[PDB]
DNA sequence: AAGGGAAAATAAACAATACATAACAAAACATATAAAAACCA
């Protein structure tokens, strides 16, 4: 009846317990591997985009991070009388 | 015939980028200057092909013709028996 | 009357530029034409002029660090009542927003407002405005270049203050569409290998011999107290050599001299000797290896996975097999150079369930490597980037040349040339 | 080139055809159709396990699915949530793909108003911010009490609008989402052609097979064929004046004395001394004004003698003779 | 083992269709200000 309009939302085990203290148990371990190489990939950015003093400073630094997977979130200094500032560009905004 | 470098793959795209802008050579089919604003901003949005096909086969069209490279080339210079084909 | 500087191969072009500017405003032509290629100091023998000329006033823009005119109009009107603060604070001004004009009738619209409390002058005073990279300007069009011929005359003539133009562009297939409006022009032309040679060393020893990259490789060998003159002979003997080993490869530019230099300079410095200072000759000998070799490229065997490598390997088969010769020569009982051919969907498959090693039949991995491959760009959609999943009329075509090709069939020990016959 | 083509075939009006496909698509295979039903209906339980999990649930298989989602969705799984957790139960927001006009930023402004408000997100609402909007509500999710409190379809996956590349992204970062179960169907056999291995990372997509050769009621609606120009002119001559049946009626027999096509036609000066003769064409204005009104409605056509001629078949006009004319 | 001869291949003229882009429309996204409309007071 009402089909053709587009997204109309409506308001309309002695086994399993054995299975739920071993699956979290396991994530526990998975996430905290995966926090692991997220600290991972956030220190090495952040260690190389500062102390490097080139003697032109009149360049940009630039880092080609190869094989990254379009998604690599970064984190910024504070770094106090200077505001840091992440733009990002996506090929969707960039007509 | 007779001690002259012949150059790599590598570097004659950093001479081919000048030649480009030397207009020497033009893009096959680009309309180059648009009349007027609003014709200029509908080529602007336009998303290319031929940007999506690579560097080394941009179908690139010549500006300055082979028999008229004769006429001002010199004789002295070793290239002028290719001037004529 | 006016006091001209002197540089090193300017010599005719000083004295036009001279001759085109005077501070008297009914001597200056209206609008000029300063025409040259990126190479010549164009940039460089204008401002050189007016450090020579601190009795004209310059009002510099830039056009390349903008992007529309809309905003140029917006740098122009900031700029003027910017710069006549700065040349008359005496006089009081009703302040006007620069932000409030977009469109050609308000600048002159705005200048009318700008120069009639400034009327009050003493004589008439010229004020040279520079615009820099016309060309470049990434919104150009034919109907903006004449726009900006004509706005000197819809100003009022008889005003105290009088803004007068000049134009810096390049690629002079442009000034060949306005030549019939007769504007003078002061041609730059490019140079030849001596002069290149000539400014670059001038220009450049100014760095190389006070570089602690040489400071630290003074202290570092047995530093015999070699004059700056010996340091001057080595850099000029640097300068006059690098342009020799590499002017073919870069033209007359000087740009692109100027940061070669910057890549092959502390390479150059480890190689030479306590001894080699006095020995010039067998010290390039001995640094040879720079000199034959670009150093500019900062060939990859690819990520991808083996089902996807075969993916790669099928499509490639399109840049030659029509499908006229196809499906013969693929039973289950020349174009190298030339631009690639379109494809269509499950031609692929037609040729990658026969060149794989009934082995396969479970096609998910396969469609899933596909639009890996849509966002690797190396194989796209002939049209948009948008509706290519429902099959309509879509095309596909690769976008890697041959060599990437060649190495990856034998990266999976696949032969790929005896299918490809001329 | 002698082809039969489907201008050559015994065609049917409309009343004539969405009867009997009604009574075929209640009455043919219907003991089979509610047998299949009540097999995967002992699948039901295992379906609920896994949607635990957060597991992206998508449904292939031959026919359509619309019945089944409805079924599964709404009532089984919804109040059995609401159950197992401890009230109104679990809203459902259903996507109908079919539908075209389902764009991006219109089923999020729902979303956002479906979750949680709990800050001011129409600060960050500024100038594409639908994917921040989404990023900021994504790691403050990762630290929320691990419950289901949404349960969306999407029918039709790979319908004329949801696949549209903005909006497949759009979905695909809702997925990763603990909180929301994402139950969909697709249709096509080019359907994991939407997907790289960056998306079902965020999808984590597990299949199952459904096939009950349904027939797609509402998704043939939206879909046109021929059956849905000769039968678009069929009407406009039901309702005009009277003289210009009787003008078309001499257009048609001459025009078909001699496929209609071209040949067949007649030059405008005899057609204009024709219908002079029966006394029913004053002058040429007279009777070009109305055959303007069968030219504006594009009723007939010229080519070059001066050649008007029907561009429909040799069967249609003499159908058009004995029905409507007559 | 020879050989016929039909499948396959080549070429060339011509017709029919697809493609890249120009020109534009329209919807989403965005700001501005005078008039209405609440609304304290
Ligand atoms: N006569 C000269 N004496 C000294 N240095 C010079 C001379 N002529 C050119 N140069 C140098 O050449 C450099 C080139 O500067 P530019 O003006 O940018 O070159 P260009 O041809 O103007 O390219 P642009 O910037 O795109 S217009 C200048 O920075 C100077 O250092």
């Amino acid at each position: 009846a009402d089909a053709q309009r587009s997204h109309y939302t409506v308001y309309p085990e002695k086994r399993w317990e054995l299975y739920h203290q071993l699956h979290s148990h396991f994530h526990d371990q998975v996430d905290h591997i995966i926090d692991n190489i997220e600290a991972d990939l956030k220190a090495e950015i952040s260690d190389l985009l500062y102390s490097e003093t080139t003697q032109k400073r009149r360049c940009f630094n630039t880092i080609f991070l190869l094989g990254s997977d379009s998604t690599t979130k970064i984190e910024l200094k504070d770094e106090s009388s200077r505001y840091n500032v992440l733009i990002e560009l996506t090929p969707k905004e960039s007509p | 015939r007779i001690t002259i470098k012949l150059w790599l793959k590598k570097d004659v795209k950093n001479v081919w980028e000048n030649l480009v802008q030397l207009d020497f050579f033009t893009e096959k089919s680009a309309v180059g200057l648009r009349d007027n604003a609003t014709a200029a901003f509908y080529a602007s949005n336009y998303q290319f092909q031929g940007t999506m096909i690579p560097f080394d086969l941009r179908s690139y069209q010549m500006q300055i013709i082979l028999q008229e490279l004769r006429r001002i080339i010199p004789k002295s210079n070793m290239y002028y028996s290719w001037t004529q084909l | 009357n006016v006091t001209t500087p002197e540089v090193a191969f300017r010599e005719y072009q000083t004295n036009c530029l001279a001759s085109y500017i005077s501070a008297d405003p009914d001597i200056t032509p209206s609008n000029l034409i300063l025409q040259g290629y990126s190479g010549t100091g164009k940039t460089y023998t204008l401002k050189k002029y007016f450090n020579a000329n601190p009795n004209l006033h310059a009002v510099w823009l830039e056009p390349v660090e903008l992007v529309s005119w809309k905003p140029l109009l917006q740098a122009i009107a900031r700029t003027v009542q910017y710069k006549l603060k700065t040349l008359y604070p005496n006089i009081p001004t009703t302040d006007y927003d620069p932000l409030q004009v977009e469109e050609p009738f308000l600048l002159v619209k705005t200048l009318h407002n700008i120069f009639v409390q400034y009327e009050s002058l003493q004589e008439k005073t010229c004020l040279f405005l520079i615009l820099d990279g016309f060309d470049s300007l990434q919104d150009l069009d034919a109907a903006l270049f004449n726009k900006y011929i004509k706005l000197n005359e819809l100003l009022p003539k008889d005003s105290k203050i009088n803004i007068k133009f000049i134009y810096t562009m390049l690629e002079t297939s442009f000034l060949q569409r306005y030549s019939t409006h007769c504007i003078p022009t002061v041609m730059f032309p490019r140079y030849n290998v001596d002069e290149v040679s000539t400014i670059l060393v001038m220009s450049r020893c100014g760095e190389l011999m006070e570089d602690s990259c040489l400071r630290k490789r003074i202290i570092e060998e047995q530093i015999t107290d070699c004059t700056d003159d010996q340091f001057q002979n080595v850099a000029a003997n640097f300068i006059h050599l690098i342009v020799q080993a590499f002017h073919s490869y870069t033209g007359n530019d000087i740009f692109a001299l100027n940061d070669l230099i910057d890549f092959k300079w502390p390479k150059y410095v480890s190689r030479i000797t306590k001894e080699n200072i006095f020995e010039p000759l067998a010290l390039y000998k001995s640094a040879i290896k720079l000199f034959l070799s670009t150093d500019d490229n900062l060939s990859q065997t690819y990520d991808l996975s083996i089902i996807s490598k075969y993916l790669l390997i099928a499509s490639y088969i399109c840049s030659y097999l029509e499908p006229r010769y196809d499906a013969s020569i693929f039973s289950r009982k020349n174009p190298r150079y030339l631009q690639p051919s379109l494809f269509a969907i499950e031609r692929l498959l037609a040729i990658f369930q026969a060149i794989f090693p009934s082995l396969m039949k479970a096609n998910i991995e396969v469609f899933q490597n596909l639009s890996e491959l849509h966002t690797l760009k190396l194989i796209a959609t002939t049209m948009n980037k948008n509706i290519d999943y429902l099959s309509p009329k879509v095309r596909w075509k690769v976008n890697v040349p041959w060599e990437i090709i060649k190495e990856i069939s034998e990266s999976v020990h696949f032969n790929i040339s005896d299918y490809f016959s001329d | 080139k002698s082809r039969h083509t489907m201008s050559m075939a015994p065609d049917v009006t409309r009343e004539e055809f969405s009867l009997v496909s009604n009574f075929f698509n209640e009455n043919f295979q219907k003991r089979p159709r509610q047998k299949l039903f009540e097999i995967q209906k002992k699948m039901f339980p295992q379906y609920w396990f896994e949607l635990t999990q957060g597991f992206s649930l998508l449904f292939y298989g031959v026919g359509s699915k619309r019945n089944f989602l409805e079924e599964f969705a709404i009532d089984y799984l919804s109040p059995k949530i609401a159950y197992s957790q401890l009230v109104n139960s679990i809203p459902c927001l259903i996507l109908n793909g079919y539908n075209p006009s389902c764009n991006y930023r219109d089923v999020f402004k729902e979303i956002t108003d479906l979750l949680v408000p709990a800050e001011l997100t129409r600060s960050e609402t500024k100038g594409n911010h639908v994917i921040l909007q989404i990023q900021k509500m994504i790691d403050f999710y990762k630290n929320q009490p691990l419950d289901i409190k949404l349960i969306l379809v999407v029918h039709n996956l790979d319908g004329p609008s949801i696949r549209k590349n903005t909006f497949q992204t759009m979905l695909s970062f809702l997925s990763v989402i603990r909180q929301i179960a994402i139950v969909a169907s697709t249709d096509h056999i080019y359907a994991p052609l939407l997907w790289d291995n960056m998306k079902a990372q965020n999808y984590n997509f597990v299949f199952h097979d459904i096939s009950n050769f349904e027939p797609s009621t509402v998704e043939s609606t939206f879909q046109d064929v021929m059956k849905m120009g000769a039968e678009g002119a069929k009407y406009v001559l039901q309702s005009l004046t009277v003289n210009s049946k009787k003008m078309y009626k001499l257009l048609i027999e001459t025009q078909m004395q001699n496929r209609g096509t071209q040949r067949t036609g007649v030059e405008l000066k005899l057609f204009n001394h024709l219908c002079a003769a029966d006394f029913i064409a004053s002058n040429e204005i007279a009777l070009r004004s109305m055959l303007r009104e069968f030219i504006e409605h594009k009723m007939a056509n010229i080519t070059k003698m001066e050649i008007i001629w029907v561009p429909y078949t040799y069967a249609e006009l003499e159908k058009l003779l004995k029905t409507v004319l007559n």
